[PDB]
RNA sequence: GACUUAAUGUCACGGUACCCAAUUUUCUGCCCCG
RNA sequence: GGGGCAGAAAAUUGGGUACCG
């Protein structure tokens, strides 16, 4: 006749339903899926407000069903008296059904208690099931109860108003797994609601019979889950932040709008958001990057005024003015209020369409089929409880899939993939994930077992879940709450090798080397061996690395979790029951029994000594462990290598365009990421280059379609229909630690085809590693393949690491001028044997060609003339565009691929400045404003960089084979745009095809075919050595100033002459007698000194060329050299002499897909031959070939004519006029000042527009 | 001007896929290109759009939910949510009102058919009275053209099966020659109550039926009608229904090479009809016993007819796996002629007889038929030369069974009390297996069983009286999957005895170091090319391994050998010199076959695949007993191969079930799969 | 004590938010006349 | 008599997935 309080809490996110009294239940899915969850009911009206409890009848099924599990364990007795079996099934003719039928087996036990059970005396299991009471089925009055069990309400702490949903709950997607093909069969959704702060309940249990209490208060410490989460059951005795934030991003919107910046608030945004990855004070202590200094536009992008004041003011502004929500929900804010303003106003909203349905299934029920199975363990019989305590850590960057945010909203963007997340922030492995994994290696270490059917009478049988039926988990929360990190990705067009349109994405990933815990708990009469086998295959040992794939990404090798600090415990049920209803199991206590010594343990917990092995078991090693094979290998780049970030170049100092791939690892025994982190290519790179180099071997990269396709390619690396059957991992660099200044500094320009000098806004910066030949980098990947591979498959992947190694396929970006070259490559010894056997298993030239130079000015009058030092190359002004554009999805068979080895020496001395260092060797001690440089280099070992190489071979090119020009600008003086013709305006588009430098060189839609190498020093005397400079080389040059236009096309009525060339003239000896008198009577701000090489010196070089056709191969050959007496021009100071080169053809390799050509001499002269009649044939007016004979090739060629390669004592004077007379540097009588040369009575402009046309004509005596 | 040619390139693309020339993995892009065009139309123009696109819209939906097939027993949810968005679609274009004439009776068209295809693959949601009242409003907006539109015939048969009167369409209906021979019966049966001349249509139904293959809906609506004309008492559904088993079963003759026929769910009420039938020829007064013999001869044949194929699902025939290429075009040319004729329906050696049976000997045929709830038993005797039959409920049976079935699997050895409820459970059940006039004394039996029954131990069968007698003491007891596996002239030939060995967990040590195993083949670690080189007809092969039960395909499952080991494919395929040979194995038949749920199972585990190679008789173990129990049937077998089961069976102690039920659980879980 | 259970019968610890995609293409640290 | 340029143009997401009598 006596009460009893019961106290309900929880320790793990529990599960929320809304409340539907029986029919609206029916009428609902969710309601009968979610019958024994907690209930909520709206409060008021609105929908916005409500309270949640827990229903009696639950805890009445838990109870009995603990009730039974206690008889059946102690032999159907407890405390000495004894218990019948029960009763648990209802005729339909008497009664009706109890609103809740029975599914699971029910155990039983040899009944044997003297007596039937009448109403007038029953067993504690019939009064506790309430058979002989006065009620049932209709309730009356709360009276003439046996046993009653209540309400549980949410034992709230504090009162207060009505308690919201979205205070409480939050949904969430659930999903299954098909085991076979790797991918989601459908999902469901549930409400998963707090437990820190509502996780308490309370409620009545109400007692008529001091015969069934004992049994009653056992079980009640014997119930260990209800509602989806482990449970105790004892006995009592910034809304308005966001508007403000809205306004100020719609003034920044506006502000950016005005500027015709708009498209950099997208980008922004992203800046925003990674200012939540820094703390407050790079807005507080300014530690955002300024801009170039002496500049008056500051930064890119954080120095644009908003209502008059910078962006990094206003932004300091925002943050002062909201320092109540922290530092992370404001930039967050900021950055999803920004990007929605991006949105409305570019126009385009995301409508996101599903056809067919939206695939959420929820089980349903069919009639009939009313079971009961009775189960009876044998009479000796001894049943024990496993429970595993340890520790997940992440051995790669990990992430569990959640929907985006304002869905997961029970009542009723800016990150594509987030990642699941607790209130506090932290990182959480949900119980469903772990669940599913372990489900998962459960079905292969048995290797039969069933996809889960949800409508079902009657259990499964199968081992697994069997297995499953009896494993209890916990779902783990990280003690990290620091943010994610954005990865980004794109795509790639196989046709163009450019990125596809709607191809960028992002994605949040976890750090590596973190850590949660792992309780695992296993009730039956022996320890299973294939749940051994999973706990040793998920677990790490020296030498072995877990295997634990947990999360979404995992084609990528992104959730590779391992186990350690495994300790198994068990616990004896049969003699020991009262300790475990004492203890309660350790439910919500097994943090502590980890650190906890074996003298502190409980009693009946004992420590488990039988646990097998890994080479003992004999599920493990037939089904576990040939599962994946790890092929790791070590990737050596004698080049710099460049994976571009550009968000986190926006958020860190020193101003750079683009910079280096960076992770942050986790340390565990210090609980920070990392002092420095760690540089790395992605995973998602060389899975790319892995999967475009099987696929362009294969040709199935040229199919339109992969839907419902089973290609290699797909087979391999997995498609829509099915996972991959590859996972590839990180490649990180080893050898970081070996280098002084890992990171080089390397900036380029582009230069104008007409002014020669440098173009307008086309000025940047590049921040790669520093990777030279005789010092490379070393990079160390993984990537794993699963069991069932053929050999050809095998082949393929063999042929494809052989492509890598061979330097098909550079890393990184800007791959075209020498960046991210591989050298080559190292395999372990733990790769596999016949992946190993694929692996290992796998003269003088010249062009005999002499041009007749220019006869009448230098082969007439020896030493009387003055040149002008720039000429203009004017073409017909008829380019020849093909819209046939060769595509990069295969290696075709009737083109040429190969590589060209050459060597490259210096006439006259060269000039390659290293602008890393703008104080270089010395100097500006002495002065301030004295810019000077050291020659460009990489670990001390001399370079020329090859961008260098590839802007004179095309600027070589694109005049060879009358092209577009290519860099060319449209500004001040109508426009220069305007002057040009419309054919040689540059290619913008492919609707209009290519001409064949675009064709060759490549455009911003279209890569190019050719890729050009760092060359490097070899042989020769360095440093050109005089005597009176602070450095025994590198002496001053002289002002260096702007090309002006002006002087080129007068009197608007005048054409853009073409494109200007540099004689060849040793002019440099000029400067280097000029040395006393260019420190004095010139300012040491205007020169700059230099570090120059002597002639004589050899450098070496590779081109690398895929697709050609045998003219352009010929064209390229004869580009690169183009005859005896024929050189080209690179380098600084270019019309003062400095920079004469000739390059040599050492060798040329062709390869077809397999071995490689020598290509003798002879076939060369075909490819050459077969260039030339190309050139004759786009001309219009149609042997060794003579390349004068064609008009502009001539007018080519005497300008790259060298006048002092044969013997020749013919040494041309070659300089500018000094403006004025009476300025520095006058020859005594010559009439040869700017005053005297352009002002229309003595060179009449069009004569003018002639000298500069016609190349090497005199121009003191003036012809 | 925009909407209409982007609604002509959609038509243009939905005819495309509307052509019975069109390859159905074509046909899926297509139209799923044409929807989607037509949706993106729709997301620009959301509540603009014109009837005339509508239209288009609920026809691709309309032609989605044809080109989604079941692959699994249930109707998916895609067809269902295809035909709920085409109604909707189409209604808003009915909201759209007041437009041209002939756009109402497009549109009423469309949305009748749609409508008629949700209430056939889906009662409760679309009911029988909304369907009534929107196929009324159709007629009165004029969709009465049998002679241009093929879907106006479907419209006036769907009302005269709901009830309405059609006596004036009728003249109008008979005429079409787009008609066939199913809507013309229901049109002489349902209007003008004609039984002569549906009859003759009906006839005409069902010799074109033996041409189509069974995924076309012409079987689902052919067996609809058979039951329909069962529901209202009829004198013609007997006739029909034996007609279409036979049109059934000369269809299935001409399956692709492998024991398989495509599932469908009508399939199995169809024979559970023809059975029926059969039945009410026989039990009812028929004056002559010599037609009451060959009706229960029919009843045994159309129970073979069913048992001898087993019908694989969708899903298991596109997991399939790849082996004996020319097997794979075969299989792969069934899987798209079935695929192919589903869609087409929409888009416009030697078998024994079952009187070939030895001298002494007695064949007991079963049957479970699920429409009347009953199990058939049919006795054949050759000696009186006579057929009988019996009935018994499987019900309790079942309940019992799943209950041994969840204590074997969680306590193994220890569930022989449950083992001994069962057998008395078949003894109370069956009790015509203890009588003397349908089963006589001292004569060898041979079960041909159905159903969840090919798991139950008959020859342990405990009659129902205090001192119980088990089966197996006067009976010579032999099983079959089907009649149609049985042979003549064993013809073993040679004397070699063979033995294979994988597993080294059971103490099998003092077995193969005996002397009698032959030169050829006997191995400890054997692999499945060392099965494949068996040369010539061995005497006696025994392999000893562990078995694996694939849950969903028989073809799958697989005997655990070395390097992957050999499945039910590869045994059918690869092993050829096993003519004759009596086959014993190691691996329990319950990590053979997979656990059932359902009280229809038809899965063959790799003893029906030996037996399909031409093995005389394979024994084996019902479920999991210990090596020593093994090894003395081996060793009984070598010294006495002559010599029969049940007497060894008898000797070991297995009938002291009151007494010792481990002697009995370990003791009647042997049985021979044969027929001598 | 309503909101908010029905009692001789709840496998929801019966279900991994899963699959597919290379931050990449093009660019000589270069250069003279108001 | 004097220094400029110091990044520009695109892509910033698209789709897919509902075994369970
Ligand atoms: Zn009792
Ligand atoms: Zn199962
Ligand atoms: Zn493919
Ligand atoms: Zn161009």
């Amino acid at each position: 006749d006596m009460n009893i309080t019961v106290e309900l809490t929880f320790f793990e996110p529990y599960r929320l339903v809304e409340w539907f009294d029986w029919d609206a239940r029916k009428k609902s899915h969710s309601a009968m899926r979610g019958q024994a969850f907690a209930q909520w009911t709206w409060k008021g009206k609105g929908r916005t407000a409500g309270k949640s409890f827990i229903t009696g009848t639950l805890v009445r099924s838990a109870v009995i069903k603990a009730v039974e599990e206690l008889l059946s364990l102690n032999n159907g007795k407890w405390e000495g008296v004894p218990c019948c079996n029960g009763s648990f099934q209802t005729d339909e003719s008497k009664g009706k059904k109890p609103s809740f039928l029975r599914k699971r087996h029910t155990l039983q036990w040899q009944a044997n208690n003297k007596n039937i059970c009448d109403k007038e005396e029953a067993c504690p299991f019939c009064i506790l099931l309430g058979r002989f009471d006065n009620a049932g089925k209709v309730h009356e009055r709360n009276k003439d109860y046996d046993i009653h069990f209540s309400n549980f309400d949410l034992d709230h702490k504090q009162e207060k108003n009505d308690l919201r949903l979205v205070d409480i709950a939050s949904g969430r997607i659930l999903n299954r797994v098909d085991f076979d093909t790797g991918k989601a069969k459908d999902y469901f959704r549930t409400w998963e609601a707090d437990y820190e702060t509502y996780g308490t309940y309370t409620g009545r249990i109400t007692l008529r019979n001091e015969h069934a209490k004992k049994l009653l208060l056992a079980s009640l410490g014997f119930v260990d889950k209800l509602c989806g989460a482990l449970c105790r059951i004892e006995v009592i005795k910034s809304e308005d932040h966001n508007d403000e934030l809205r306004k100020q991003a719609e003034v920044i919107v506006e502000a950016f709008k005005q500027n015709d910046k708009l498209e950099k608030i997208r980008i922004l945004a992203d800046a925003i958001r990674t200012l939540r990855l820094h703390g407050e004070g790079v807005i507080e202590k300014d530690e955002l990057p300024d801009g170039k200094e002496e500049r008056d536009k500051g930064h890119h992008l954080w120095d644009i005024k908003v209502q008059g004041t910078a962006l990094r003011t206003k932004l300091k502004e925002l943050w002062q003015s909201n320092k109540d929500i922290g530092w992370r929900k404001f930039t967050e804010m900021l950055g999803s209020n920004l990007y929605l303003i991006y949105k409305k106003e570019t126009g385009g909203v995301s409508t996101r369409f599903r056809i067919l349905g939206d695939t959420e299934y929820y089980s349903k029920d069919s009639e009939g089929s009313d079971l009961f199975i009775p189960v009876t363990p044998p009479e000796g019989i001894e049943t024990k409880e496993w429970i595993i305590v340890g520790r997940l850590k992440a051995a790669t960057p990990f992430y569990f899939g959640v929907q985006q945010p304002s869905d997961s909203i029970p009542g009723k963007e800016h990150t594509s993939f987030n990642i699941l997340l607790d209130k506090e922030n932290r990182y959480r492995i949900p119980r469903s994930a772990l669940r599913g994994a372990l489900r998962r290696d459960l079905r292969t270490a048995f290797g039969s077992g069933c996809n889960v059917s949800l409508g079902g009478q009657i259990l499964c049988n199968c081992k697994v879940c069997i297995e499953m039926r009896r494993i209890t988990l916990k779902d783990s929360v990280s003690d990290f709450s620091e943010p994610p990190e954005i990865r980004y990705r794109i795509a790639k067009n196989p046709g163009t090798a450019t990125v596809e349109d709607g191809s960028l994405f992002d994605i949040e990933v976890g750090p590596e080397g973190l850590t949660f815990p792992f309780v695992l708990r296993y009730r039956g009469h022996k320890f299973p061996e294939q749940l051994s086998s999973v706990i040793r295959y998920w677990e790490e040992n020296d030498g072995k690395n877990g295997m634990a794939w947990l999360g979404g990404l995992d084609s990528t090798g992104k959730g590779r979790f391992a186990l350690k600090d495994i300790k198994i415990f068990e616990w004896d049920l049969n003699q020991k029951i009262n300790e475990y209803i004492k203890e309660r199991g350790m439910r919500g206590k097994e943090k502590e029994l980890l650190e906890m010594g074996e003298s502190s343990l409980p009693d009946g917990l004992i420590p488990y000594k039988f646990f097998e092995e890994r080479e003992c078991l004999f599920p493990y090693k037939e089904n576990l462990k040939p599962q994946w094979s790890e092929v790791q290998y070590t990737i050596e780049v004698g080049s710099p290598l460049l994976t571009a970030d550009t968000i986190s170049a926006l958020t860190e100092p020193g101003n750079r365009d683009a910079i280096a791939y960076k992770k942050r690892v986790y340390n565990d025994g210090n609980n920070a990421i990392e002092p420095e982190p760690r540089f790395a290519v992605k995973s998602e790179t060389h899975r790319g280059i892995f999967r475009t180099a099987v696929g362009r071997r294969t040709g199935d990269l040229g199919k339109e379609d992969h839907e419902d396709c089973t290609c290699d390619m797909c087979i391999i690396f997995g498609n829509e229909h099915e996972s991959s059957k590859i996972r590839f991992e990180d490649l990180e660099l080893i050898n970081g630690n070996e280098f002084e200044k890992l990171e080089k500094h390397i900036d380029h320009v582009a230069i104008d085809r007409f002014t020669g000098g440098a173009l307008d806004k086309a000025k940047f910066d590049t921040y790669p590693l520093a990777g030279s030949p005789k010092k490379p980098l070393k990079l160390k990947g993984r990537f794993w393949i699963k069991k069932g591979f053929s050999g050809d498959h095998k082949l393929l992947i063999t042929t494809a690491l052989s492509d890598i190694r061979d330097g098909l396929y550079p890393l990184g970006s800007k791959g075209g001028v020498g960046y991210g070259w591989v050298a080559g490559i190292s395999i372990d010894d733990n790769v596999p044997d016949d992946f190993k056997e694929m692996i290992n298993k796998t003269g003088p030239i010249n062009n005999d060609y002499v041009h007749p130079g220019h006869q009448s000015p230098k082969q007439d009058h020896k030493n009387k003339n003055i040149y002008y030092p720039h000429y203009f190359l004017d073409s017909g002004s008829k380019v020849y565009r093909e819209k046939d554009i060769i595509t990069h999805e295969e290696f075709t068979e009737e083109l040429l691929s190969g590589k060209i080895n050459c060597k490259l020496e210096t006439l006259t001395p060269l000039i390659i400045p290293d602008t890393s260092d703008e104080n270089g060797l010395k100097l500006q001690g002495n002065k301030p404003g004295h810019k000077n440089y050291k020659f460009f280099n990489i670990n001390g070992e001399l370079m020329i960089p090859g961008s260098e190489l590839r802007g004179m071979l095309r600027t070589h090119f694109e005049a060879l084979t009358k092209s577009c020009f290519a860099i060319f600008g449209e500004d001040s003086t109508k426009t220069l745009g305007g002057k040009l013709d419309k054919a040689l305006h540059p290619c913008t588009g492919l609707s209009d095809g290519l001409c064949p430098g675009c064709h060759l060189f490549g455009t911003t839609d279209y890569k190019g075919r050719v890729k050009f190498g760092f060359a490097k020093y070899e042989n020769g005397p360095e440093w050109l050595i005089t005597r009176g400079n602070n450095p025994e080389r590198s002496l001053t040059l002289g002002v260096l100033e702007s090309p002006r236009p002006a002087f080129s096309i007068p009197d608007d009525e005048s054409e853009i002459p073409g494109r200007k060339f540099y004689l060849h003239h040793n002019g440099w000896r000029i400067i280097r007698q000029k040395q006393l008198e260019i420190r004095e009577t010139v300012q040491p701000e205007r020169n700059v000194t230099t570090e120059v090489m002597d002639k004589g010196n050899v450098f070496s070089f590779d081109v690398r060329f895929e697709n050609l056709r045998e003219w352009e191969l010929g064209l390229l050959l004869q580009s690169l050299d183009p005859g005896k007496n024929i050189a080209h021009k690179l380098g600084k100071g270019k019309p003062y002499g400095f920079g004469s080169v000739k390059i040599k053809i050492d060798s040329l390799h062709t390869f077809k897909i397999d071995k490689i050509k020598r290509v003798p001499q002879s076939d060369i002269r075909e490819y050459i031959n077969k260039g030339y009649q190309k050139l004759i044939e786009w001309s219009g007016n149609n042997v060794l070939p003579q390349w004068h004979v064609i008009p502009h090739i001539d007018k080519l060629y005497k300008l790259l004519w060298v006048p002092f390669l044969n013997d020749s004592k013919l040494e041309p004077d070659v300089r500018y006029p000094v403006l004025n007379e009476e300025s520095k540097g006058y020859i005594e009588g010559s009439d040869y000042t700017y005053k005297k040369l352009g002002d229309k009575d003595n060179l009449p402009y069009k004569t003018r527009v002639k000298g500069l046309t016609t190349p090497w004509s005199p121009w003191n005596p003036f012809q | 001007t925009r909407e209409d040619i982007d609604r002509k390139e959609a038509e243009r693309l939905l005819d495309e896929a509307f052509n019975p020339r069109t390859k159905p993995v074509d046909r899926k892009k297509i139209i799923n290109s044409a929807l989607k065009i037509l949706i993106g139309l729709y997301k620009e123009k959301k509540d603009d759009l014109t009837s005339a696109s509508f239209i288009s819209i609920a026809r691709a939906y309309y032609l989605v939910s044809i080109t989604i097939l079941p692959k699994g027993t249930t109707i998916p949810e895609k067809k269902k949510e295809a035909l709920r968005k085409g109604i909707e679609f189409i209604d808003r274009a009915i909201n759209k009102f007041n437009g041209s004439i002939l756009d109402s009776q497009r549109a009423f068209r469309i949305k009748s058919v749609l409508s008629i295809e949700f209430n056939r693959i889906d009662r409760e949601k679309c009911d029988n009275i909304k369907l009534k009242n929107l196929l009324n409003e159709a007629v009165d907006k004029g969709c009465t053209d049998f002679d241009t539109y093929e879907w106006d015939i479907q419209i006036a048969i769907r009302l005269c099966e709901l009830g309405v009167d059609m006596e004036g369409h009728f003249d109008n209906l008979i005429k079409s020659n787009k008609a066939n021979d199913l809507q013309k019966a229901k049109a002489y049966y349902f209007i003008k109550k004609d039984d002569h001349k549906a009859k003759e249509h009906m006839d005409k139904c069902t010799a074109s039926l033996k041409y189509t293959p069974c995924s076309h809906r012409l079987w689902d609506e052919t067996v609809g009608f058979i039951e329909r004309l069962k529901g209202d008492s009829s004198t013609l559904w007997r006739d029909f229904a034996i007609k279409t088993y036979r049109s059934c079963r000369v269809q299935e003759k001409e399956t692709g090479t492998l024991r398989l026929r495509w599932y469908w769910s009508r399939h199995r009420v169809l024979y559970d009809m023809a059975f029926l039938a059969v039945k009410e020829q026989a039990d009812d007064e028929e004056p002559d016993v010599n037609v009451k013999q060959a009706k229960i001869k029919k009843l045994a044949e159309i129970s073979d007819s069913l048992k001898s194929r087993f019908s694989l699902r969708l899903s298991d025939m596109e997991k399939m796996p790849k082996s004996d290429d020319e097997s794979n075009h075969e299989f792969k040319k069934f899987l798209d002629k079935c695929v192919t004729a589903y869609q087409d329906g929409y888009v416009i050696a030697k078998l024994l007889e079952l009187t070939q049976v030895p001298e002494g000997w007695v064949v007991v045929h079963f049957y479970l038929n699920k429409l009347e709830g009953m199990g058939n038993a049919i006795v054949f005797d050759k000696c009186a030369n006579s057929w009988q039959y019996k009935e018994f409920q499987y019900k309790e049976l079942f309940e019992v069974f799943l209950t041994w079935q969840a204590n074997y699997n969680l306590y193994k050895e220890n569930a022989a009390e449950h083992l001994v409820t069962l057998c008395k459970k078949i003894g109370e059940t069956m009790p015509f297996l203890f009588c003397d006039n349908f089963i006589p004394n001292g004569k060898d039996v041979l079960f041909v069983p159905h159903d969840f029954l090919h798991r139950l131990p008959l020859h342990g069968s405990i009659e129902n009286k205090t001192n119980g007698k088990l089966f197996l003491e006067n009976h010579s007891c032999c099983y079959l999957p089907a009649w149609s596996f049985a042979s003549e002239k064993e013809a073993s030939t040679s004397d070699e005895y063979v033995l294979l060995k994988n597993f080294d967990q059971g103490h099998f040590e003092t077995l193969q170091n005996n002397q009698i195993w032959g030169t050829q083949s006997v191995k400890d670690g054997a692999s499945s090319d060392d099965l494949e080189n068996i040369r010539n007809n061995p005497r006696l092969l025994t392999i000893l391994c562990h078995g694996e039960a694939n849950m969903s395909n028989p073809f799958r499952s697989m005997l655990k050998l070395a390097n992957g080991g050999i499945t039910y494919l590869e045994i059918l395929n690869s092993v050829k010199g096993l003519k004759g040979s009596q086959v014993i194995l190691g691996a329990c038949e319950t990590d053979l076959v997979p656990p059932l749920s359902d009280v229809m199972d038809e899965h063959y585990s790799v003893a029906t695949a030996l037996l399909l190679i031409g093995a005389a008789g394979v024994v084996g173990t019902m479920w999991k007993v210990r090596s020593n129990k093994t090894k003395s049937l081996i060793e009984w077998k070598l010294e006495n191969i002559e010599y029969k089961l049940n007497e060894w069976q008898k000797e070991t102690g297995g009938a002291a079930y009151k007494d010792h039920p481990p002697t009995f659980y370990r003791s009647i879980a042997f049985r021979s799969i044969g027929f001598p």
